[PDB]
């Protein structure tokens, strides 16, 4: 039968006011004979009636792919509350159930340290930036670089690294023409997570 | 010459 | 039915002239009824004979698990060759084929950086060292880290990272008690790689 997928919202929808988090249940492998999908969505055990579901849509595999996106509130997912999807399909023997929230445990505050390009570094054409950021938990984050108000697009960012005392850290890259770092142009790590105060820090780098 | 790790031969061009 | 996995060697094992590489085809989920298993082994289509049967293992769900392990050649590893292992067995209606080897691709060597504690780290108890790797291609790495000819084990390593420029790259982070850093410990940071010169280059680090 279908097969079910329960997907968190996006760190930064969590953790901007504007923007709207949401959760995800994709349901896969979608019968032609019976593409009829029900959901149940519960939050902490108890049923909601707000989902939306999405335009279905033919995989041509011999397959639909069926999703009901849940609007969550910003303070509901910070303050751990479970998000239940239930499917029911005439191809299940039983209805499938997936459940996801936040990952549990103290929240710690990301440390974000900004490290300039090394002398020996100096004779290419662009040199690299690194913004370390350690000590966070939980290990949902969002990176970001800029320069005076612009964004700075040409980073690379490492996948959260879990730390030997059970905090997260990882490294962002960025890359800039060796002349905009000589003529002493800022650059600006952003950083935003739920245990930074107003969930967001910039830290500058500057020759 | 020759490359070594913590003692150990790694190469030699 | 039975299935196949076929593993490469350790890049250290491929890197360092002392070690010995090996490719690994493991075959599991093969029955008690028919537990013979035939491998033949191939290297670049050329047919190799020298390949030994490990010891046989019962598992817990009541299916062996079947290991033949070829030596190889450093330099037919970090030359491209391909490794084909092919296994045979009577649940298995055609035999099972699977083939490895290096990502294809021209090497290029890692551009190996150190990089100091921030300032405003200095206020902690404890001091991140930083060795940034880049510009390397293949992915297949190794980075260690040593003071005094000893190995100092309290790093972390993000795994590599595909860059836009087509290469890979990875931070190391170790981190050491202030108060051995404020002593004038110099740490380094080894790195092995097919692309640097002896396939090895280290990086130190002190305070300034
Ligand atoms: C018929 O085809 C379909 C469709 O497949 C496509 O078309 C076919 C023809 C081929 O061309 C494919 O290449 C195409 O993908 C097949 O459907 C696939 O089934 C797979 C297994 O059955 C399933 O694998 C599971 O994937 C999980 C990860 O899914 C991610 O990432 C993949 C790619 O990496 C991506 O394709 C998926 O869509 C999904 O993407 C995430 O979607 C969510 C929800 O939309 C996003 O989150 C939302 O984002 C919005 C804004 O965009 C907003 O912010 C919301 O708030 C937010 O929630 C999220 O951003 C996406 N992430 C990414 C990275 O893109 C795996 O986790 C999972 O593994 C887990 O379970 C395994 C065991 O079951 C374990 O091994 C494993 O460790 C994990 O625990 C599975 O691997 C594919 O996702 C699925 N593909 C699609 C498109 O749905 C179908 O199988 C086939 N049928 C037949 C009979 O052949
Ligand atoms: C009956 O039970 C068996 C055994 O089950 C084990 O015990 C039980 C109690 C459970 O706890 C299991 O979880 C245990 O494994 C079942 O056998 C398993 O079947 C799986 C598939 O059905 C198979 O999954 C595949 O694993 C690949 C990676 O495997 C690694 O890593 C795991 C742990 O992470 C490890 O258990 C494996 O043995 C294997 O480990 C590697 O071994 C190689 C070869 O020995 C090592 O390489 C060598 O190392 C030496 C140094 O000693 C030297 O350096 C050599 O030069 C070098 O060659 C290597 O270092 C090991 N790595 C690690 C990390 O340890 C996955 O990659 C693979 O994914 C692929 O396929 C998927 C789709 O199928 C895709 O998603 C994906 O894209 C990939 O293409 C698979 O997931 C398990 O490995 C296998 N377990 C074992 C022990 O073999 C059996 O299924 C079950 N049967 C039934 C009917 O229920």
């Amino acid at each position: 039968g279908p097969s079910v997928f329960l997907f968190p919202p996006k760190p930064k929808d969590t953790l901007e006011a504007s923007r709207t988090p949401e959760v995800t249940c994709v349901v896969v492998d979608v019968s032609h004979e019976d593409p009829e999908v029900k959901f149940n969505w519960y939050v902490d055990g108890v049923e909601v009636h707000n989902a939306k579901t999405k335009p279905r849509e033919e995989q041509y595999n011999s397959t639909y792919r069926v999703v009901s996106v849940l609007t969550v509130l910003h303070q509901d997912w910070l303050n751990g509350k479970e998000y239940k999807c239930k499917v029911s399909n005439k191809a299940l023997p039983a209805p499938i159930e997936k459940t996801i929230s936040k990952a549990k445990g103290q929240p710690r505050e990301p440390q974000v340290y900004t490290l300039p390009p090394s002398r020996e570094d100096m004779t290419k054409n662009q040199v690299q930036l690194t913004c370390l950021v350690k000590g966070f938990y939980p290990s949902d984050i969002a990176v970001e670089w800029e320069s005076n108000g612009q964004p700075e697009n040409n980073y690379k960012t490492t996948p959260p690294v879990l730390d030997s005392d059970g905090s997260f850290f990882l490294y962002s890259k960025l890359t800039v023409d060796k002349s905009r770092w000589q003529q002493g142009n800022v650059f600006s790590c952003s950083v935003m997570h739920e245990a930074l105060h107003n969930a967001y820090t910039q830290k500058s780098l500057s020759l | 010459d020759c490359a070594w790790h913590l003692g150990e031969l790694v190469w030699c061009t």
